[PDB]
């Protein structure tokens, strides 16, 4: 019950002026993740050809 | 007893910063949860190309 309360605070420095900057940075990172959702619809898939592929992750 | 004592001392240092700081913490936690949800949605689409 004590550890679950502390996890809500750990990302924040104990200085109120610096917390306001992190709140505005989180608001810009939200805006950038919305715009990177933009353009990658268009240049859809192009070239290569071919055979027997093994590989990947 | 030792993990309980250490967790209570760190909590008391944040509780000294007053009620306005606790409102700013709640606002940041709500914003960080939304960024995590949006990143998870992007990860599921890219699995569907051969």
């Amino acid at each position: 019950a004590a550890k679950e309360k502390l996890n809500s605070y750990l990302d924040l420095a104990p200085n109120p002026s610096l917390v306001k900057v992190k709140i505005e940075e989180a608001k810009r990172e939200l805006k950038a993740t919305e715009v990177e959702l933009t353009t990658k619809v268009n240049m859809m898939e192009f070239v290569v050809p071919e055979p027997s592929k093994r590989r990947l992750k | 007893k030792q993990e309980l004592s250490t967790s209570r001392q760190i909590l008391s240092s944040y509780e000294f910063l007053g009620p306005e700081f606790e409102g700013l913490v709640q606002e940041y936690t709500r914003l960080k949860d939304k960024i995590k949800d949006n990143r998870w949605m992007l990860q599921e689409l890219s699995k569907s190309l051969p």
